[PDB]
Order: structure tokens, then C-alpha cells, then sequence
């Protein structure tokens, strides 16, 4: 039934009697399921450490990764070009996929095509199927240029990008100045982040290698960034709002920030900002280039330093206060120009929070997963914080970056009850955060799950989730936040002190039990 | 608007295409005349870079067919991306325990590595069956979806299902459902139903242990997006009915192997589940008929059909469900009819409800000026053109230049398709609904539904941010 | 008890069973408490309609007030002027409470004196106070100027100000150069807004009034904005931020951003910033006045029109989507200068914004309090956005501000159900809340026993607040926001759709119960 | 120290006026381990930003306010009820809004029509509308803000009529705020009216039940808690608290404290009035105890249970050997990290030298500390507390607590919220020793593991060596 004055959606519309009565029939009739203490029998086993034992034994089976595929870090890595189509070479159902996702996430159209590839293509390989995508392109969402990537299947068959492009321009499907970058992106090879990598270096390839002649560094007096995998539109418009204040001539390689934040304004605009060939072209003029996360920038820094003939200055990501400030100072040395007083009182402000709020994050213990370079930045921070990183997963980690995070752990009295995990997932975390309870997971919105399943065993027993990284689902607007710079740390700092804040007066409100602690002022 | 102008807007549009591309397009776009093969053909393959909105054959199985099943665990077999995108993507909704005994919105995989992919993954997923046994003691099935490079690197997969089932007593599905396969999703739920058939539905063919009765029946092809299937069932049990299973949405493995036992086939979604349909009338002679639980018109023409199926006492309880529920919706066309009368709607998505919701939007006197659908057979668009009103467009695998282009001319006043569409037409300040997941509303299914589905057209419809796309000093 | 390993605070160390007994042999031996089922029974009692009635016939009794007295106001515009020290004349129980206030809201130190008026200045007068305090003041804190007001004390004993100073100077306690504007700030009159309109006349007043002859409007082509009663330091820099992009030359009159947020380096800044003395001089010959707060700048808008003659725009505060619009097109006329691109794309992006989350405001119901321009605002917004706000409580608004707010809830459909009370305190609020239950509160710290008293009732009546507005005392560096313009328009949207979410997620967390509608994706 | 903390001072009084510079020099001495080297409880000097309140918040927001089941009315404008609503953590245990009243504010709301025309018939209608709106108040005391005396209101007449027409207790109480000094003389004002409105209303009573171990907590208001972890261990040393003034206090406590044999008196300052009073009228003795760290807290129970028999000295013993492994693990993790590290404290009337035997149990060395209201007799008890060459300082303004610390450079600062973010600023750690910065509680044993722990995260958290940028 409906009140037509106070309408009911699922919930709590299958609350009411006659659907929790026919529920219930359903249940006993015909689904033939295990008893309620049954149940309640093997989710209590799963929250103990014999559960979890057994969990990290685990070699085969993947349980609620942490981690995505390849070529959707190129799509995000090729998105932030100047009139530029993401191109995945292979079956389109990837592509439907990639587009979702980030559809989701940031809540924006996402433009990328494919090419269709079949079952007929998997004996005799694309090559028609990269002909006719590339002159329906261009002919029909008219792109400056077309970067190709390449779903699982073109891999595992062996498909030649760079034969069948050229192929291309040599049949006259498309015009052989048109620009086509490539990258093979195997998704059975690293992660999300890896394809990002891939897709640049290829990018930077397919306009520097064969020019660099007449190139001489330094000669544009200005500075190379790379940002990598970055979800989050303020990180973008923070590295260039700082290089503008220091007055520093700069070059930001990938800049998605304007095609996924276009106005509603009566229009659809497939294609705003982003950086354009000519910067690319120019790259190799500048003084150096600096990697905005260089745990996943290993092939680019290669090919910068390989070929570009750039030092790229050992710096990490610029989170929290102790690698921003590192990150200024490399830039004022680099570019000649002084750190001005506005970012000088910008980090004091930051410092000043700090002390303000130090009594309510003190010791608070944090379970913590995403992508390597976000992951240890945010690690560095909650350190700074006097906080502790109990539990920190990061499910497309190598042995070199754990290496680099126990060192940052060791050398402060927070990381002494701090384990690091790499390639576990989040049904690993669900049995860490049971057996050594943090106070809150700091996450993307698959951890609502795990605050699920802490809640049921009881209240004392929950897990708050703090929503930090990619993909973030489940509220809205997340995603023009900023996690860099003194900006980013003032942003976590108050989600951080807030949610604990929020949990707090949750636990205190109970009248004339709990509520003697629940102050007006904090 | 005329059937001429319709026609010279199709002309103007394929006039970007390639003249491969055109020739291909304009067979996919028709004006309807209320025999489809003879104006428009269907589930061709894709025209290479030109922005299809389809997915794979993976997704029609796992994603649609396989994965709402609740007391069983699904592997996506491959490399860790597809079941990623896939995780809790759709809201078919279950009642359980996740994690214990219900696994729906979980994400198991095989995580293919290069080793397995040079090596082959056989070895890996007889493993990864015997640490699922371990971690997860009370699934009741495994199915094994297969991802693209499964089926290129020669792995035998229904070889590993038959050892480990023998070894362990338990029911395990192979799908053969890599994304290469077919041309859309579509072939996914033939695929998928295909499997049902050999590897699950015949398990009770021996067993008559179950008490039936004359008025079993088996819902088949609702996935219970946002409940759908829960708003149908109430009706149909209030009618008199018994339903034994639901295909699939909250649908357990129990349910599905009862289904032969039943003796009237509900099906909601033709496209996805007329295969195994078709298959339970010849082995089992269960007749299956076609129903349609959008907007109170043909929900009650729905009911009056399935009833006349039985005795006159099921009729009679008909009568009494209608009468019951006949001041509730009429409440609703009051309320919202007059807020949404003379709006027009243009449609698409999958392979049913470009159709199937026609009657709900003109039951609040709107009108579909446009529909089509990704993956739909001919058989889809013969039931499309006696729903859809005469000199309507229809446009079959529609391309994203195309639905802008169209859009721009027919200038509606709602667009109802998917997630990849929405914040296209948002921009152009058209207002937006999410046909497939309901913009995480609903359910939209029988009369609780239909109060839902009235309520949200209407609160975008007349939103009032579609006033202010122009800025004051911009005009 | 206490484990060194794990010390407990007062929560939730009062939870252990000696104590739980010890408090149990409190009341029932010496407290001669009501029994509980009274308590519960005179509880219910004050949610009925049947107390809301007794409630609403309050003549006398003030319960919960949502407003402070004037010289708390006067203090605040004081803060705005570069090396200002506010200075209230009377008793310093006022100024230790007043920089308490402002301490906790701000996190920030608060400089105020007073001359400490004592029992016998009630008799003869504060004159000897003002000579000693402004000499006291000038030598050990060496401000700029020093802004008078009065404590209630002063006024009702009727101190005369202007003759007091003017004594001071006269008798050589400071120099007659030595800027010393003044107002009078009853305590018992309006409240602390209008302390703010007072003390701002006040100050230009001193500036201005015996130098009207040379000057000349529209000389220096620029336009005053007087920002009125703020405590959000995003407020101040968004109209800031809005007008350099416009390239329109500005002076902010009384402008506090900067000595309420200095940076934390090692050093303690009394001062800071502020509008300066020649500003103010000057500001006669602007263009025209924008008032940013009408409803509480009343004085100074009959000051700047009679005797700066100039014709202040009818603008209300530029909050939402439509008075941002008119506020910008009314600047664009003044000084001829044309919207830019950039605030052209950002509205874009918040009416983006707008229809990526209507469908989880739409029909949300809202009770919400605060000062009338804030208030007229945040209504307005949230008509805009497609909810309804049902309670508006003003305890400091006046007749015709209710006139104006009901003819813009007239004006939308989304209002007919909407309320506006004034004179009414938050335990007004509080029975509106329970008999006409809303989706959410939105208003200051004090709405968090709001809160605990609804969710006494149940959870099913709980009305969660929305912390917007001042003081916030509970919760760190919301102090930091914007509510004006378009870029606050998106925060508040961003807070008010993830409150919805935030609560959604809650009551659907339960497993096998709700967590059907548990969606991953909204 | 010594000479040099005799320059300091002199320099720092440089920049006064001369009639300034000389009365604060008689409010500023170096120790030499009180008349003979300070004076305090004079006026403070005008315009010189002065730490201290007001008569009112002494009255209302000290000790009247705790007070649960009474309403206390903020008669006056609205701006003091409101600066002071929840503001001071005295911790209750009710139902706020049916039976308890503490966090809410209840005013009078004085307009133009009520300065001209006087408050006492709106006050009169106010009782009438209280009684009806909260039905299960006990009482009602009616906490007189400024205008209340200037404009010739009576509310004791207000009082008696209505209190006699409603068979109910009112209070009527003359805090005005132009009264006294400082927050002082609210503390008298509001002894003075416990004694002659509420303490002797059960003079006549004798149904009460009354054993040998019976004693009233006078002067704790449970900031956080601390009368709480106070009664535990008295009650567990065998005594049966009755009262408690007025932390978490009741009215029927408060009238059933002349029954008691002991006063245990932990604030001299604001409660030493009523407790003269109840010695002379009724022969209850009362007696000083210190509850601040486990040296005064062992200290305090062998002198409290000295007052009884040998059984209560036996559980005396017990409750000490109880928690001595508790305390002792508190100081073997804290101390080595608090060792040597001096403080500076400026809080009101008592903790300024309570709370010195807490931070010297953690190895600290108080070097200076103050007073906002103290008198004479807390200086006395204080040069006893101080070492030798260390800083005493009455009503200091905010330019000479700058000015010391500047020279001092204290490892650790404890004052109120006005002087919290100025010494942040400076890069000094600084924690709240009025509100325990939304911690504690710090009395007994329970409270000291929170008062290290306290002091150890502040002092030694990370954001002290971030306060200079690496570029300068
Ligand atoms: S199964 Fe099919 S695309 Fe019939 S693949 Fe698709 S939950 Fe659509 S039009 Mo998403 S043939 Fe169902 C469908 Fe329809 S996922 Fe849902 S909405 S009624
Ligand atoms: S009553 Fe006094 S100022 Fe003795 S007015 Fe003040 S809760 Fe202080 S040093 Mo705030 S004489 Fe209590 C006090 Fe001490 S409010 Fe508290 S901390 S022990
Ligand atoms: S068409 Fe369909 S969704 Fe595509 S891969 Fe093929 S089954 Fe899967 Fe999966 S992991 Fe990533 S997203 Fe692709 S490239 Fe391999
Ligand atoms: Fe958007
Ligand atoms: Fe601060």
C-alpha cells in the first residue's frame, strides 16, 4: 500500500507487514536457507583471528580487490589532453565499464570509444577494426588527436599498435600528421595506475623521441609536471595555484580538470582544456620535470631522464607539511624564485590548525588503503599528526614501496604499532579491523561494507568509515576536494578532527546515561 | 515532429559518417508505421569508434543473469577489472547475510597475473575453489564467469568445474561468457541461461519430494531493481498464486531448481530469459506467457491474463486486488497527471523497458515521442511498434552522436536512458532519469511502484534548476 | 580504575560498574529524585501539541535564545580596522565573556579591553575610567585607534561618551589626534547585530562627517562594501575574490580576515590587516555603498545615503543562485565593469552541481534558525534547490523581515508549507520540531540538544542537525567556510546532500534488516 | 631566577603610565618560600585587558549554576545567559529540559519597556510561567545581572511572595556585575544566599538517618568529573558523602548538609564562607584536602580518615595499597617524558597551587604561577606550595603574561581559553586548567593517569617543531 501524501521508496516500503510477512514466506517456502543461529554461528567465526589465519593464507582466490585495470588509467591519463578521444583498442564492454566508473565518481560525461573487437578479430587480429575506428572518430566527434590504449584480449592475441596505425595513416584512413599516440596496456599486468604510466610515456614518446635535435634544456625556463593517476579536481587546481602565486613559468602534462568540471550552461562540451600537443612538444625545453607521484611514474621517469636528459629531483607526493614544504623548496631552487609570503602565512595557517585540534587526534588509531603514492602521503600526515597508521593496505604495492613506508614508519614514535600490507584486499582488512580494531577506516566507498560487518557483531564494535580516495560513490561532490599541498592537509585535518568529533557526540548522546560528555563546546 | 521532418533529421545526421559507416547506421534508424525486420534490423555488430553504449557478454551474464543470485558465489575469472566495474553496479536487491551466506554485492576473482596468462589459469581456480570453501563454508554454488582472455588461452574450465563438484559434493557452473563473444550483452543471457539449463536446472528432475499445488507459479526475468520484484510479487500472492521462485533478482539456488515443478512461467523480461522459457515448455511442458507490471493499466491487464490461466476463484481474488488497489493509484494520476500531461519522453535502454515503460509514462498522460534499445532482437521491436504511437522515431545500438543530434532536434521534455547518457543532456538542461537503475529510487514494478515512478518523473521534471542554465546577463 | 594502557576519559570511564553503583547510591539516598517513570511521563508530556500551546503563550520567560547583546557586534566590526583595539566602556565581565565567545567559535585569540567600571562609578559616573583606560590602552597594547562601546551598566546609568572622550583628550590622557570613534551599544536593545550597524556608523561617522566638503562621488572610481555581522572567513574572501576577478576597485569596509586567522610561526600578532584609517577617509568618494547584510546595517545605510549621498543599490545578500546573480549584475552596472568568464563558468558549475543532487533534496523538510540575513538566505537557496523549509525562527528579526521572507516563500511552491516565527527562542523550536517533525535542523552548536531531545523520543523522531551559522562550538574550522556567492552556494549544497546520504547510510546499515537498500552507488 | 626575575619584572612595568606602573608593581613578587611581598583582591586597572569576570559568574556560572534540579533565571539582558550557557563542564547526571536544568539558559530577556519601567512584575510572571512549561523544578534561584541594582528592582519581595503563594523555593540572588572586584565576591554573594534562602530549611527535621562516617564534598563543581572520582574514594575508605557543593549537586543535598559530621572543603576560595557559617550554627568542623596527583591524594585520605576511627584508617590503608600499583604505572610511563620541563600556570583561585604537587609527581618544575581573584590567605597557602626564586602574579594583563613568558620560555603553559591560541602561536604547548581542555577528569587516582597523559600529548606532540618553515 501507499499513502499517496507520504510516498515510500524500497525503504522503508519493504518494512511494512505484508512485505515482511511475505518475506518471510519466501524464506521458509522455497530459498532453503540455513538457520538464523547458524548464521550467526559462522559470521562470529569470521570476525576471529583463527578466521583471519586462515584469510592471509589465500594464493588464488581475490576477495573485494582494492585495485582496477590498466587501460582505465589511460582512458583518465589521455582524457587530461587538449581535444583529445581515449581510444582502447579491443571489446567495447571495457569501455562501457570505464566510462561507468568514472561516470560515478565524478559525476560528469566521460568520452571514450572503441573498436569493437569480436570473435573473428581474435583469430586474425583488429587491424580492419583500427582502420574504420580511427577514421569514425575522427569523422564523427572530430578529436585534435586519438591516444590508443588496448583492452585484455588485444593483448593476449598480440595485436601491433603501432603496425596497424601506421597501417592506417598509410591506407588513408586518417591523415598521417593526425596525432596517434599508443601504449599497450595489459590488464593482467600491474594495476590502474600502471596504465596511466604506460599511456603517458607513450604520449611523450610519440611527440618528443624522434625531435630532439634542436632541443636544449631549460631553453622555455619552465617546469615539467607530471600529476599521474589524480581523481580529485583540486589537486589539479592547487599544484597550479601555488606555481602561480611563486610567479614559476610551469607545464602540467595531463590536466583533465576542465573536461570533467564543464558548466551546465544549456551545452555539452565533449572536449574543454587540457594540455595541449605544442606543450608536449616543448616538454623537453624545460629545466626539469617533477613527478607528482612517482611510485607509479616509473616508466615516465625513465623515459624523462633517458631521453629529455632531465635530473628529476627525488621528491614525494607533495601531502601533509613535511613534503609540501620539501616540494616548494625543490621548485624555488629549480625555477630561481623565491617562496612568497603568501604560501609562507598559507603553511602557518595549516600549523595553526594543527595546534588546535592535536588533543582530539592524538592517538587515534587508523586503518588506511588506496593507490602507493596517496596512501603513504596520507600515512606521512596522520604521523605528523600524532596519529597512529595501524593498519595500512595497499593492494597494487611492490616490496620497494613497503621497503620506503616501514622507513617513514620507524622513524617516529606513531608508526610503532603500524603494519603495511601489499597485495591484500579488503576482505583482508575486514579480518585486521575485527582482530585489532582501529577507531576509523580511511577509504574509498567499498569500506562502507566493512562498516557494515563491523556494526552487526556491535556497536562498540564499529568502524566508522572516513571517505578518502577513488571511487568515492556513495556521496556527492567529493570529488573537487583537495588531499594535496597545505590546502589538502587543512581539508583532511578538518574531515579527520570532525568525524571523530561526529562519533563522539553519537556516543555521548544517550539522555541522563551518556550525555553528562556531551559538550557544547569541544 | 511529422514523419517527413523525422526522416530528413535521420538524413542530416548520417552525413558525418564514413560512407561505410552511413550505409550500416541507416539501417538502425527508422520511423515507426504501426513485421520490424521490414523498417529496421537489430543485434548487428557495433561500427568500430563510434561510441555504442553497449557492454559485453560478460556483463548480460554475470552482471544480469548470474549475479543477483544471492546463496551463490560468482568468480569473475580473469583479470581484476571487469568484477571491479561490475561490483554493486546494479540494485538487484536480496534479503541475507553478505559475506556469510549471501554474496551478491561481493567481488570474487581470480586476479590473472602474466604467469596465467602464459600458463594458463586451471591450476589457480581449482585453488581458489578450495579457499572459497574454506572462507566462505555456506554458499550453496560456485558459477565461474569467464573474461575475455579465458577463452583465448585454451583454458577448460568446465574440465576444473566437473573434478572439483565431484570432489567436493557441490554445484559448479562453468560460463563461457568472455566478452568477445556475441555483439552486445545479449548473447550473455543466452550464454547464461544456457548454463542454467545444463549445469543447475535439472538437478531436481528425479525429486518429488515438493508438495505443488495448482497455483505455483515462477517469476521469471526480474532481476528486483529496487525491489521490483518484491512490488510484483505481493500482487501476485494477494491474487491467489503461489510464487515458488524468482528469476533472479533475490533469487536463491533452491528457487531455480523448483521451477520445473511450477505450473504457469510469469516472464517479465522477454529478451533475457526467453531462452530457458522455451526450454521448460518442451522438456516439462510448462507454458510461459509474456506480462507487464508498468503504471496501473497494464498491470491490471497483466493480472486479468494471468488469472484467466486458472480457475474462478483465482479471477475472483483478480477482482479483489484491483478493487483494493483502485483508490491508490487513482490518487496518483490525480496528483500528478495534471504536473506531467502533454510532456514528451524519448527512451533507451536495454532490451525490454524501452517498451515495457511506454504505458506507465502515458498513464500520466505523457507521451514516448522516441525509444530504442541497445541489444533488442526484431521480435523486441515487432512488440515495440504496436506500443509506440505512429510517426515516432526508433533508433536501434544509437550512437552518441546520434542521441545529442536527435535530442537537439526533437527537443524533449524528459530523457530517460543510463548512467553514460545522464550528464550529457543534464548540461543541455533536459531533464534526466535513469531508466536502468532507477536513479536509485524505485521500485517502479505494480502499484506501490507506480506511486514512486510518478512521484520521480514529476520532482525532475519540474525541478526548478532547469530554469537557471542561462546566466541573468547572458540574454 | 585505570589501565596505563588504555586510559579512559570521563566518557567512558563513568560507564564502569563502581561507578555506575556509586552513582546509583547518589541518587537514591540523597537526591531525592522523581521516580523515573514520572520523568519519562512529564518527558512525552513536553512533546505534545497540547505544551506546544503553553509553550507558544510565553510572555516573560526567554528559554534558549538564539541571539547575544550589542556590544558582542560592536566588537567584531572594531576587529575589522588595521591596529584597532575594541574598547567597551563599563564592566569587564562583559569583555571576558565577549573574547571567550569569539575565542571558541574562532579558535582564535580575541583582543578587547575595558575600563572596569565599578559600584561606585554607578553613582558618579565612568568618566575616570575612560581617562585612565584610553591612556592604560594606547601606551601598553599601541593600537592605531580604539573603537568605544558600553556594557548595559553604562548605559543605563547614561554615561555620555562623545563628552567622556573629549574630556580624555582635553585633558591630556591622549593625544586629540588620536582617532577614537565611538557608539553607543545597549544591551537591551536588538541585540548583537545591531551592536555591529552602531559601532560601524559610529566609526565612519568619525571619518567622514566633518570632511564632506571635498569630497566628490565617484572620484576614485571605486565600491564601498560593508559586509556587516560575519563570522565566516570564507565570507569575507569569496567577495573579495569575486570583485578582483571583475577588476571592479573596492574597499571593504571593516574587514577582520586576517587578525582572526594569523598563522602559527613562532610568533603572537595582536593586529593584523583590517581596513585602514585612509580608507575609510576616502570612502565617501567611492562610486556607491553595496551593503552586504541590509536587515541589520539599517543605521548605516541612512548615514551613507544622507550624508555620503550615495544611492545604495535594494540588494539583498548574495546567497544562492539568484541574488549572487543580481549582486554581480548590480556591481557590473555600478562600475561598468563586465561579468568575466570565470564567475560566468563557475555558476555554471553550481547549477551542475544542483542537477547532479536534486533528486535526494527534492521535498527535504528543514527547520532552520539564525540573523535574519543569513536566514532570508539559506531560504531562499533552499527554495531553489527544491526543498521546504517549514520552521524559520528569527528571535532577533522584526515585522516587516517577516513580511519579506513570507512574500519569498509565496513566490515558490516549494513554501507553502513554511513558517516564519519571530521573537521565538529554541525551545520554541523544540516543540515545532517534535509535533511538526522535519528532515533536519540547520542552525548553531545549541541545536545539538535539540538533537539528543528528539532522539530521546526515538530514532524514528530524531531531527539531525546541520551545523551552519554562529557560534559553532562543537565541531573545528567551520569557521573557514563560505555561504556567500556561488562557491558557498556549492559547499552548503555539498553539506546538505550528504547530510541526506550520511543519514540514509545509517538507517540502512542494519544486515538482513535494511542494508537491502544499502546501495554502494547513490 | 632571582635578580634576573626582579629586572623582569621592572622592565616590564617600562611601559605603563605611572599611576599603573606603581599598583601593578604591588601585584607582582618573586617567592621567597604573603601581605609582606603581594597584595590582591583590589580593582583591577582600567583598560589594561584583564583576565578576570565578573560578580554574576561567580554567582550564576560557578556556584549556583551546577546546581541540577533547581532553574536558575539570568535576570538582565540576554547577553550574559548566553556567553555562559554550557560554557563550564560541570558534569550532572538528569533529564535536561524535565528534571535537570543545568546546560539550559533561562533569562528574563530585559527590553527598553523593562529598564524604564522595572523588571519586578515580568519576573513575577516569569515564576508563573516556569512552573507551568517545567513542573518538576525544585527550586528556582534568580542570578541578578547589572541593571537588576541600578534600576531599583526588589527581587527578594518578588521572592518571598511568590515563594510563599507557590509553596516553592526562590532564591533571589544580588550578583550584579558591577559588584566587587572580580568573580570573588559572586562566590560570597552566592554563600550568603545558600545560608539564608535554602541551608536551614530542615533545622527542625530529624527524619534523616545519620552515621558517624557521614561527610559533604563543599567546593567541587565536577569539572569533567572530578567530584566523581572524588566520592569513589571516599566512599571506598568507608564514608558516606552526602553532598556536594555543587558539581552534580541536588537541593536536597544541599539542605541535608547540616546533618553531616565533616566538611571536606577542596575549594577554599569559593565555599570557605558557607563553611565558617556551618561550624558556628550547626558545629560541623570542616578541613582542606587536595585531591591533584597521588602524593596530595594519599596525603588528604590519611588526614580525612585521621578525623575518624580505626576502621576507616584500616580501609584508609586498603584504598592506598589499592591503587598504588595504578599510580605507580602512571609515573613509570610519564615522568621520563615529563622530567625537568617547567610550567607556567595562571588560572582563578585554587588550582593555581593545587594542582603544583601534580605536575612535581610528574617530575615538572612549576616556575610561575597566578591568580585572577585570589586574597590574601591563597597567597599564604600558596609560598609554601612555590619554590625559591619563582614568579607570583596577581590579575596579570595580557601584556605582562607575554612578557614573561617571552623571557621564561616555559617548556608548558596552563591558563584559560583567552590565552590558549596566544601562546600556540608562540609555539609554547599549552593546555586549559579550567575546562582541562575538554578532558579529565584530573581529581584522584583515576584522574591523574588523565592528567599525564594529558600533559605528555601536548608537550611532546609532533606540531611544536613545525612552527618555523624550513625557507624561514
Ligand atoms: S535483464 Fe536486461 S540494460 Fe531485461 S540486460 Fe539490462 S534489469 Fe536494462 S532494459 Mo540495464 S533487457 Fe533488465 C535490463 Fe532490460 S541491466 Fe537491466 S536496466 S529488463
Ligand atoms: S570554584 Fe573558582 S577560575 Fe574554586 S571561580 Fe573558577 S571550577 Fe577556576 S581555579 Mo575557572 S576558585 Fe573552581 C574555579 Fe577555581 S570556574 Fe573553576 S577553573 S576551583
Ligand atoms: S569485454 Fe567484458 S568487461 Fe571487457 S575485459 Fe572483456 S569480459 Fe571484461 Fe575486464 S579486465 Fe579490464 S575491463 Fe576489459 S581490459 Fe580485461
Ligand atoms: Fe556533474
Ligand atoms: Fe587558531
Amino acid at each position: 500500500s501507499q499513502q499517496v501524501d507520504k510516498i515510500k521508496a524500497s525503504y522503508p516500503l519493504f518494512l511494512d507487514q505484508d512485505y515482511k510477512d511475505m518475506l518471510a514466506k519466501k524464506r521458509d517456502g522455497f530459498e532453503e536457507k540455513y538457520p538464523q543461529d547458524k548464521i550467526d554461528e559462522v559470521f562470529q567465526w569470521t570476525t576471529t583471528k583463527e578466521y583471519q589465519e586462515l584469510n592471509f593464507q589465500r594464493e588464488a582466490l581475490t576477495v573485494n580487490p582494492a585495485k582496477a585495470c590498466q587501460p582505465l588509467g589511460a582512458v583518465l591519463c589521455a582524457l587530461g589532453f587538449e581535444k583529445t578521444m581515449p581510444y582502447v583498442h579491443g571489446s567495447q564492454g571495457c569501455v562501457a565499464y570505464f566510462r561507468s566508473y568514472f561516470n560515478r565518481h565524478f559525476r560528469e560525461p566521460v568520452s571514450c570509444v572503441s573498436d569493437s573487437m569480436t570473435e573473428d578479430a581474435a583469430v586474425f587480429g583488429g587491424q580492419q577494426n583500427m582502420k574504420d575506428g580511427l577514421q569514425n572518430c575522427k569523422a564523427t566527434y572530430k578529436p585534435d588527436m586519438i591516444a590508443v590504449s588496448t583492452t585484455c584480449m588485444a593483448e593476449v592475441i598480440g595485436d601491433d599498435l603501432n603496425a596497424f596505425i601506421n597501417n592506417s595513416k598509410k591506407e588513408g584512413f586518417i591523415p598521417d600528421e593526425f596525432p596517434v599516440p599508443f601504449a599497450h596496456t595489459p590488464a593482467f599486468v600491474g594495476s590502474h595506475v600502471t596504465g596511466w604510466d604506460n599511456m603517458f610515456e607513450g604520449i611523450a614518446r610519440y611527440f618528443t623521441l624522434k625531435s630532439m635535435d634542436d632541443k636544449v634544456v631549460g631553453s622555455n625556463k619552465k617546469i615539467n609536471i607530471v600529476p599521474g593517476f589524480e581523481t580529485y579536481l583540486g589537486n589539479f587546481r592547487v599544484i597550479k595555484r601555488m606555481l602561480s602565486e611563486m610567479g614559476v613559468g610551469y607545464s602540467l602534462l595531463s590536466d583533465p580538470e576542465e573536461v570533467l568540471d564543464t558548466p551546465a550552461d544549456g551545452q555539452f562540451r565533449m572536449y574543454a582544456g587540457g594540455t595541449t600537443q605544442e606543450e608536449m612538444k616543448d616538454a623537453p625545453n624545460a629545466l626539469n620535470t617533477v613527478l607528482l607521484q612517482p611510485w607509479h611514474l616509473e616508466k615516465t621517469k625513465k623515459f624523462v631522464e633517458g631521453t629529455w636528459k632531465h635530473e628529476v629531483p627525488k621528491l614525494n607526493i607533495p601531502m601533509g607539511l613535511d613534503w609540501t614544504d620539501e616540494f616548494l623548496m625543490k621548485v624555488s631552487e629549480i625555477s630561481g624564485q623565491p617562496i612568497p609570503a603568501s604560501l609562507t602565512k598559507e603553511r602557518g595557517r595549516l600549523v595553526d590548525m594543527m595546534t588546535d585540534s592535536h588533543t582530539w587526534l592524538h592517538g587515534k588509531r587508523f586503518a588506511l588503503w588506496g593507490d602507493p603514492d596517496f596512501v603513504m602521503g596520507l600515512v606521512k600526515f596522520l604521523l605528523e599528526l600524532g596519529c597512529e597508521p595501524v593498519h595500512i593496505l595497499c593492494h597494487n604495492g611492490n616490496k620497494r614501496w613497503k621497503k620506503a613506508v616501514d622507513a617513514i614508519l620507524a622513524a617516529s614514535p606513531y608508526g610503532k604499532n603500524a603494519t603495511v600490507y601489499i597485495g591484500k584486499d579488503l576482505w583482508h582488512l575486514r579480518s585486521l579491523v575485527f582482530t585489532d580494531k582501529p577507531d576509523f577506516m580511511i577509504g574509498n566507498s567499498y569500506g562502507k561494507f566493512i562498516q557494515r560487518d563491523t556494526l552487526h557483531k556491535g556497536k562498540e564494535f564499529e568502524v566508522p568509515l572516513i571517505r578518502i580516495g577513488f571511487p568515492i560513490f556513495d556521496r556527492h561532490h567529493l570529488h573537487r576536494s583537495t588531499t594535496l599541498g597545505y590546502e589538502g592537509a587543512m581539508q583532511i585535518l578538518t574531515t579527520l578532527v570532525n568525524s571523530i568529533l561526529e562519533r563522539l557526540d553519537e556516543e555521548t548522546r544517550g539522555m541522563q546515561a551518556t550525555d553528562y560528555n556531551h559538550d557544547l563546546v569541544r | 515532429m511529422s514523419r517527413e521532418e523525422v526522416e530528413s533529421l535521420i538524413q542530416e545526421v548520417l552525413e558525418v559518417y564514413p560512407e561505410k559507416a552511413r550505409k550500416d547506421r541507416n539501417k538502425h534508424l527508422a520511423v515507426n508505421d504501426p513485421q520490424s525486420k521490414k523498417c529496421i534490423i537489430s543485434n548487428k555488430k557495433s561500427q568500430p569508434g563510434l561510441m555504442t553504449i553497449r557492454g559485453c557478454a560478460y556483463a548480460g551474464s554475470k552482471g544480469v543473469v548470474w549475479g543477483p543470485i544471492k546463496d551463490m558465489i560468482h568468480i569473475s575469472h580473469g583479470p581484476v577489472g571487469c568484477g571491479q566495474y561490475s561490483r554493486a553496479g546494479r540494485r538487484n536487491y536480496y534479503i541475507g547475510t553478505t559475506g556469510v551466506n549471501a554474496f551478491v554485492t561481493m567481488n570474487f576473482t581470480s586476479d590473472f597475473q602474466e604467469k596465467d596468462i602464459v600458463f594458463g589459469g586451471d591450476k589457480k581456480l581449482a585453488k581458489l575453489i578450495d579457499e572459497v570453501e574454506t572462507l566462505f563454508p555456506l554458499n550453496k554454488g560456485i558459477s565461474v564467469q569467464s573474461e575475455c582472455p579465458i577463452g583465448l588461452i585454451g583454458d577448460d574450465i568446465e574440465s576444473v568445474s566437473k573434478v572439483k563438484g565431484a570432489e567436493l559434493s557441490k554445484t559448479i557452473v562453468p560460463v563461457r561468457c568472455e566478452g568477445f563473444r556475441g555483439v552486445s550483452q545479449s548473447l550473455g543471457h543466452h550464454i547464461a541461461n544456457d548454463a542454467v539449463r545444463d549445469w543447475v536446472l535439472g538437478k531436481r528432475d528425479e525429486d518429488t519430494t515438493f508438495a505443488s499445488t495448482p497455483y505455483d507459479v515462477a517469476i521469471i526475468g526480474d532481476y528486483n531493481i529496487g525491489g521490483d520484484a518484491w512490488s510484483s510479487r505481493i500482487l501476485l500472492e494477494e491474487m491467489g498464486l503461489r510464487c515458488v521462485a524468482q528469476w533472479s533478482g533475490d533469487g536463491s539456488i533452491s528457487e531455480i531448481e523448483l521451477t520445473p515443478k511450477v505450473k504457469l512461467n510469469l516472464v517479465h523480461c522477454y529478451r533475457s530469459m526467453n531462452y530457458i522459457s522455451r526450454h521448460m515448455e518442451e522438456k516439462y511442458g510448462i507454458p510461459w506467457m509474456e506480462y507487464n507490471f508498468f503504471g496501473p493499466t497494464k498491470t491490471i491487464e497483466s493480472l486479468r491474463a494471468i488469472a484467466a490461466k486458472f480457475d474462478e476463484s483465482i479471477q475472483k481474488k483478480c477482482e479483489e486486488v484491483i478493487a483494493k488497489y483502485k483508490p491508490e493509484w487513482e490518487a496518483v494520476v490525480a496528483k500528478y497527471r495534471p504536473r506531467l500531461e502533454g510532456k514528451r519522453v524519448m527512451l533507451y535502454i536495454g532490451g525490454l523497458r524501452p517498451r515495457h515503460v511506454i504505458g506507465a509514462y502515458e498513464d500520466l498522460g505523457m507521451e514516448v515521442v522516441g525509444t530504442g534499445y541497445e541489444f533488442a532482437h526484431n521480435d523486441d521491436y515487432d512488440r515495440t511498434m504496436k506500443e509506440m504511437g505512429d510517426s515516432t522515431l526508433l533508433y536501434d545500438d544509437v550512437t552518441g552522436y546520434e542521441f545529442e543530434e536527435f535530442v537537439k532536434r526533437i527537443k524533449p521534455d524528459l530523457i530517460g536512458s543510463g548512467i553514460k547518457e545522464k550528464f550529457i543532456f543534464q548540461k543541455m538542461g533536459i531533464p534526466f532519469r535513469e531508466m536502468h537503475s532507477w536513479d536509485y529510487s524505485g521500485p517502479y514494478h505494480g502499484f506501490d511502484g507506480f506511486a514512486i515512478f510518478a512521484r520521480d518523473m514529476d520532482m525532475t521534471l519540474n525541478n526548478p534548476c532547469w530554469k537557471k542554465l542561462q546566466a541573468p546577463w547572458e540574454a
